[PDB]
């Protein structure tokens, strides 16, 4: 049974060449963002420090074509331990080498540093192809959490066909707190946004667009309360724009649904609130029905007696105690109504008389 | 009668959703099946109770001469007849068609302005027409009828 | 049984005497902007035709004044007749009177004929103070249906307590045509506040507030697309937009709501769908089954006559076809257990065996 | 049984105390509106009743200041008869005693009487600062409601197990009348926020902000109708505009799902609706059958003499009537489905029979 | 039964002859968007090719006429060969006449070569109306798809009562692909439209209405974010504006309906969720029950040796040890009546014995 | 047979649907357990009145002789057989497979256009071909179809 | 006693709602339908235990000397009994009314912070106040009070 | 073994939630609870097969040396086992646990590309290790491991 130690060790290999892939994407994006700014914000004083920086975000990029390439014969190879086979030739299907040289050419895009403030066309588009590096996130995730090396989890699941993969784990992350996944997108979406619009549109002189209006043009559009008093001015700001409006427009319902579930009532509290409104509906019935049956005596005695207008008074409220009396019945037999097929408080009876039935 | 004819036909017309079996009479089964077709699940005692508030021969069916002063009351609004045999029921704590002294002193002494037991004996004394120490309905109606 | 004969009457008066007096509001109503617009195109130069017009406006009300008394002086004898009372001393309430002075007060403001083109303050609330009788309607439609007099629909009725009312009706008419109805007051409203803006801010040097303009600014605020082209520029006329929006935002919601309705599939084709595509699976199921058959087959051949890239073209197809039928199988098992679920025809043959347990 | 006692007597010295530590807050809270408006309308003219206010307000401090230490005092005071202790050393955790600092420094923010009309840079954020005394409602609504002290109330708690605190109130009281809740709330939010928002944007060569201009401006943003007639220009100005949106977003759902669940039947009324329908449908059919057949025997006896155009009319009549027959017959076969379905009637039947078997 | 057989033949013959009907009206509105482009473009240089592109249009119309003519005749010979019938003049209703007349009129408006940039009005209107021939896709679409000839959907449906018609087409498309549709109707109308619009408003002397303007304008009034910067400038584009307000009201909430939808669970995993949280829970009370315990007897040790302080930590250890067990007992109380509910295992093994008593 | 083959067997594989056993006919089982699976409940009235309403042989199966004919009308979407034969039961008051004066007379003299009696008698002499008073289906499908 | 007459009153009204039918003791019948009416469903062996926890002497009914015990427990919010006695099932895998010395070696010394051998035959023997293997409910009890 | 500690533990704990009882063996009744408790309703039939593809001994119980090799199998993704065996059922029309000449030459010269009787029977041949008409599943699984 070495299958299974195979398996975990290869597992376990791909849980740290897939954990070691993600540092290194991650300071490949940092150190750009710093060498646009020293370039806005400087000129041609920092030619060794922009080239420095040019430099660094190259040499980090020839590791993580390696890391990837070795992360792919991790995967080759457990497959073909899967399968018990023992030529590789045949392990590799049509669509993995596509999928390989996609990913190569993907993560292979970068300034490269073959070198008044200003990004050309070329090496702005380079620079802003560096934010596809964030397809790596549910790969680097899966591998880490505990789902799959469980000896339990894969058990149950055999008996029910569920296949644990990307879509199970984000769903279980999405349904332990969905507040705080909201919040956290929104924040994150509406501060990587307000400066790739920024670096499309900078200014020279009287900047027109920087990271001082962009921070308070893109909540507006996001929320569809266009006001008017910034517009985007170039052909490469509407679409990030209509981008941004498209995703509000689809994030807004997921909170407005939240919270208004939030607020529902419990399945356990329903019932104590409905036997209580019994309650307190029976002592309202009870309380009119008294006034109801003294006030017809009150008439009755006070007519007999002589008089006129004590018996005419008498007599006028007679009837709205009975339209009081008569509001409280129907309210009263409306709850009692809405209890017998809510609770079912007959249904319990029928299945504990049918159980009693079946056992003798 | 006072009646038009089209009232009369309406009438019938309304009688014949009750009386689908076409006797000429209403028996318990088919205000059953009515009923059901409503939504409600009646049991025998509600429904014979229900057949029997309204005949007045006793034969335990229903025809039309009984039926139109039933329909008569039905169609006003605002009842005087329901409203006070429902403020019977409530009172009525003996179990029986009947009225006693200790049901309406502790339901009337307390409940709202509190009475007396002198008024709550008078009172009792007056609705006692044949002076025994329960209450029948009928003088429960006659005092409230006045 | 005198009772049935003397309320079928008195009803019908009411009828009729609320079907009457809803004729002379309408035309009220109707000379009122005839006199506003040949104010505003005309001027001093005609005076005895809006003498004449001022002056109808008073015999067209003093009617409707006796037509209101006369209506309500048959909601008391129809109730002295359903209590079988004597004195109208009695039937008459404490909020009755109030009721009553109020619809006087109300149904009685007009422009007083009691007299450079501009409607002073006090004649311009007068005149935006006659739309207020509009309560009328739900008065003279509940009457003419022919609903409360059926001896069916009161006899159905009293076994389940359902008190036909103004709210009852109304639902009908909003449950038999969800659609009509909306797409009728969504119109009637975008003209009958169109000139209740028009008329709180016309402009006399410059046409800045006529009909030509707010036709095109009133549906843009009730959308919520509201651009900035023309704004209103009154306090009376920044509470016309305010009250438009409001009811938009909720209109808007209650037209969707119907729209996503209408699209779904009913309890009679469903059933069909899935009898459908349990056939088309369990034929496809049996196409896969037949090649990853002859795959293996073919394999074998090419294996023993010795050959090597036969048998790696074999291997390699083997091993997606037991894929592609698996994906299959894991399809199919899905909507077979949906079928055995949905439907219930597990439980119809419980409940078929438990009505034959119970008649033997 | 001395508990009871000395419980029941804590609560209510604890009721009391919470009850008057509110009426302080808000007269703190008052005499800033009159000290801002004051300095604002005024200036050197009124150097005396600005700092008669200004020492009124930390007067109305230092006695809530007292207050809510004389409630935390009690509450660990009621807290130890609860578990029967002796010392009070060991009932205090380090949580309370954060929390108690917490609400110590958060209620004793003020303008301090420390001191050409302008509240200047370091006081305006205390008075601002003074609107978070608003959670103390909670605490002195819920010891005030009631349901804690019912002993018909606590053993139906207990059966269920339900625990009573902040929540299970606020949703009875938004269970009991929706819209009375949301009615009061979006026109507090829109009058509160007004004055916060021209507090940021007082100009004083010109109005270009006040109060005559924030009233039109927060109900637009709050409705998503941004105009754009007029913008905020201040920082501080650009975050109530955003919070006023998001809070208006969730409101505006909020209230629409209740107006559209108004709206919809009950389960007294569909029966008769559909009781009432199924009439009409079965004299629709008979109505149009004697149709079709006299029809056929107008066309037979009409061809039995020669006829030219009578047959050929005759005819077309019939090939109409089968249709319009048969649209009736297809309507009420799905009807009847609805009503012996939805209604079950059979199954309700099926119920009571069973429940007869088992009896006997 | 030759009957079948020309069902079947005529059914063929109508689907070439309704396949065949809308190349013609696709070439023709490909050619006047053709000559219309050219127009704007061009002028008295191309004063020759637009009196062929202006020909063509006519041709193609013609042929499309004779088509839907000759389309009318296999209906009617359907009709004939159903009921059997020998006589034409029998089989033509009325209403029929009217369909073919308003058919004809509406497929055959089109620019007639009757004959400086500027579309005259007066034919502009006629070359925007051949987009009402977009009514022919339907009637091409049912008679493509196999649905009507299948040999078991007919057989299947008779059991039923479907009656296969264009609504039971419609809701198959959408229900397979709901995704893709919402992207290709908002992509085909968010392009159709911004040509509409450009030829609605189109300046001469300076391109201020151009299609270089309408792209950003469109999809900014359809989402409800109008900023402001262009807005229409005539009558014929006011119109166009608010009709896609109106559709993109409805189909925003369609597509986020869509998308709120197929993120939930399904069936088959939350049981398995169920299962594994309880298996959890039933650890975290084993694990506080035992610090508790030996909190309690540490307490107890150090209470004989005459310790204060170390007493004092034990005790308040042990209350909050306390503290903490119940809310994790109470949690899982919860979890285990809602696996108790809904998915009752004891509602299966009730199940189970009726059906074991039923068959014994 | 006119039919080609590719229609043949295209209603020999929709037959297989309902004739799953492979006997060769269908009996009241299959097709019962058919409609169960499309969400109705039949009884077994209503199985053997929709199993015989389409043999002509009498054996009490239906094989692909008796199959093909009943397909041959379901296709079609504007029937006028089925509408004439439930033209029929409206009608039929009597219980029985006839139809009696009193019915049509009450059913035709006052529903739409009111008839006269000479008219009815003359209509129920006309159908009744025997002379019974009673009208048999076949005489009602006969003077419809003409 | 101690309490005035207000809260004998309202827990008075509170011993109504289970003892309706006013005979003065509640039987298992009235909590089990007070149980059926909040939703739940119990069994006789739970009804049976929840009313014997709370009863004193032992004749099989509760009334109010012994309720009132009952209610001044449930009205505090912080309980410490209910805690301690559902600290008692989780360790007693024994399946009877006492705590072995396998559970408790196999409950402490694992779990948490690993216990020793020694202490855990300290803590039995100190436990056992009789000496006895088993270790009942009132040894748990008064070792866990103190 | 080779196995390490932590691996045996775990998969120790999960036989622990199938082995509920501590007996040391699998019966059906306990494999019937799980499934039940997960949702789904199995069979006596359907639970005997899932019990009995796995042991190896006949015994009727299944304990941890038969589950180990199980559980070696479940944790990979792509399989080659179970979707070989449910391409044995879908071939077998025979109703037994062998597939005769029939069956495969339906199922096979007619589906996908059309095969040759010749090829058919040389298959069926070479099938037939045992030159019986049938085939048996250990020929089948033999052919398509080769
Ligand atoms: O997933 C499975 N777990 C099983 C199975 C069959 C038998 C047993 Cl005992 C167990 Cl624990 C299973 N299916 O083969
Ligand atoms: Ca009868
Ligand atoms: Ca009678
Ligand atoms: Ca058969
Ligand atoms: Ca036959
Ligand atoms: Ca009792
Ligand atoms: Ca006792
Ligand atoms: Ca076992
Ligand atoms: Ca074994
Ligand atoms: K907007
Ligand atoms: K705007």
């Amino acid at each position: 049974l070495g299958a299974l130690r195979r398996r975990k060790r290869l597992l376990e290999q791909e849980k740290s060449l897939a954990g070691w892939a993600l540092v290194l994407a991650g300071t490949g994006i940092g150190l750009m963002v710093l060498h646009a700014e020293m370039l806005w914000f400087g000129g041609c004083s920092w030619a060794l420090y922009l080239f420095l920086v040019k430099c660094t975000i190259s040499i980090s990029t020839f590791l993580l074509l390696c890391l990837i390439v070795a992360f792919h014969a991790k995967e080759v190879q457990l497959f073909m331990t899967d399968n018990g086979l023992r030529d590789w030739r045949v392990a590799l299907t049509g669509r993995q080498a596509a999928q390989i040289v996609l990913e190569l050419v993907v993560c292979g895009l970068h300034p490269a540093p073959v070198r008044p403030g200003f990004l050309g066309q070329g090496e702005a588009l380079l620079s802003l192809a560096m934010l596809l590096r964030l397809y790596l996130v549910p790969r680097a995730v899966l591998l880490r959490s505990g789902v799959l090396l469980n000896a339990s989890y894969r058990s149950i699941g055999a008996l029910n066909q569920v296949r644990f993969r990307h879509w199970f784990v984000a769903k279980l992350y999405m349904n332990t707190h969905p507040g705080r996944l909201l919040l956290g997108l929104t924040l994150g979406l509406w501060l990587t946004t307000a400066w790739v619009l920024s670096v499309a549109e900078r200014q020279a002189v009287n900047a027109t667009g920087h990271l001082s209006d962009t921070l308070w043009l893109i909540p507006i559009t996001f929320l569809t309360i266009g006001y008017g008093d910034v517009v985007p001015g170039t052909m490469w700001g509407k679409i990030v724009c209509l981008c941004t409006g498209v995703m509000g427009v689809c994030c807004t319902a997921l909170l407005v649904a939240v919270v208004a579930r939030k607020l529902e009532f419990n399945k356990a509290e329903k019932h104590v609130h409905n036997f209580m409104m019994d309650i307190q509906y029976t002592k309202e019935m009870k309380e009119s029905a008294a006034r109801v049956l003294q006030e017809a005596w009150m008439f009755y005695k006070h007519t007999r007696r002589k008089e006129s207008h004590a018996a005419r008074r008498h007599q006028r409220k007679l009837l709205a105690a009975i339209n009081a009396f008569r509001q409280v019945r129907l309210k009263h037999r409306k709850l009692r109504e809405q209890v017998n097929s809510m609770v079912d408080i007959s249904k319990m009876h029928m299945i504990l008389y049918d159980l009693q039935q079946n056992l003798s | 009668d006072q009646l038009t004819e089209e009232q009369i036909a309406e009438f019938k017309e309304a009688f014949s959703l009750f009386d689908k079996d076409g006797d000429g009479t209403i028996t318990t089964k088919e205000l059953g099946t009515v009923m059901r077709s409503l939504g409600q699940n009646p049991t025998e005692a509600e429904l014979q109770d229900m057949i029997n508030e309204v005949d007045a021969d006793g034969n335990g069916t229903i025809d039309f001469p009984e039926f139109l002063t039933m329909m008569a009351r039905k169609m006003k609004d605002t009842d005087s007849e329901e409203e006070i045999r429902e403020a019977f029921r409530v009172f009525d704590k003996d179990g029986n068609g009947y009225i006693s002294a200790a049901e309406l002193r502790h339901v009337m002494t307390n409940l709202g302005e509190k009475l007396t037991d002198e008024e709550v004996d008078e009172m009792i004394r007056e609705a006692d027409i044949d002076g025994d120490g329960q209450v029948n309905y009928e003088e429960f109606v006659q005092m409230m009828t006045a």
